[PDB]
């Protein structure tokens, strides 16, 4: 999940990019 | 709960700037 991976260790741009259409 | 509910608010914002026009989705 989102949270789980970006609501307790820090994300890269590149990691969020992930969750996009 | 709370500490939950204040990161989603941010990465939700981060989400839309990524994305861009493509959009993104958000579940919790
Ligand atoms: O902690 N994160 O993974 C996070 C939260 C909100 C925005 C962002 O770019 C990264
Ligand atoms: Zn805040």
């Amino acid at each position: 999940g989102i949270v789980e991976q970006c609501c307790t260790s820090i994300c890269s741009l590149y990691q969020l990019e992930n969750y996009c259409n | 709960f709370v500490n939950q509910h204040l990161c989603g608010s941010h990465l939700v914002e981060a989400l839309y700037l990524v994305c861009g026009e493509r959009g993104f989705f958000y579940t919790p």
